[PDB]
């Protein structure tokens, strides 16, 4: 398998 | 020098997706929340480069839009592994501060202050539970400036409780290519 993107960190 | 999560997908589209390698899903921000079926850490990026541990990733490819992304580097004894970033991914910069005042940006989004106190170590302002760390490695060690560091690693606690912090020097990911 793979590694998935799953979620997001947006930085100020 | 704020931060806020985002969630991109459920773990059935997680599983599809490390199956097919194909992820057609918008990509924004430097930070991504990477997971396998079984772990969940963080990966940064810095100059176009999709950077995490060795010890979460292996030498696993990466779900893109143009289907697997294969492993541009790999460095076991670094516990260091690199992907070409996939399109819409927002990249962090080197930092040339040389300040000692850090920053770890956590999987649940908590900038924790960190106290530089060596190449690959900084101290914790505020000791925190092992498990306030778990799944964050991957993650980001920012300058007051808001460029990379390095990339979290290891905790260095003491019987349950994480005292400092041990990360991937940015010179040893510039080192790398
Ligand atoms: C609390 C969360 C912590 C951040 C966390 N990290 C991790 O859970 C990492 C994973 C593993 O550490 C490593 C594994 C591998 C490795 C390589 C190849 C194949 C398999 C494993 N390589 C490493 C290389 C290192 O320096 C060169 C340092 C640490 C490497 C152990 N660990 C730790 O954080 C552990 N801490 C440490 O081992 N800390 C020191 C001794 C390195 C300071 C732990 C006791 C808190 C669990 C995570 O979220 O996964
Ligand atoms: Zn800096």
């Amino acid at each position: 398998g793979s590694v998935v993107i799953v979620g997001r960190i947006i930085l100020s | 020098i704020t931060a806020y999560s985002q969630q991109t997908r459920g773990l059935l589209g997680c599983i599809i997706t490390s199956l097919t390698g194909r992820d057609k899903n918008q990509v924004e921000g430097e930070v991504q929340v990477v997971s396998t079926a079984t772990q969940s850490f963080l990966a940064t990026c810095v100059n176009g480069v999709c950077w995490t541990v060795y010890h979460g990733a292996g030498s696993k490819t990466l779900a893109g839009p143009k289907g697997p992304i294969t492993q541009m580097y790999t460095n076991v004894d670094q516990d260091l592994v690199g992907w070409q970033a996939p399109p819409g991914a927002r990249s962090l910069t080197p930092c040339t501060c040389g300040s000692s005042d850090l920053y770890l940006v956590t999987r649940h989004a908590d900038v924790i202050p960190v106290r530089r106190r060596g190449d690959s170590r900084g101290s914790l302002l505020s000791p925190r539970p092992v498990s306030y760390l778990k799944g964050s490695s991957g993650g980001p060690l920012l300058c007051p400036s808001g460029h990379a560091v390095g990339i979290f690693r290891a905790a260095v606690c003491t019987r349950g409780v994480a005292k400092a912090v041990d990360f991937v020097p940015v010179e040893s990911m510039e080192t790398t290519m």
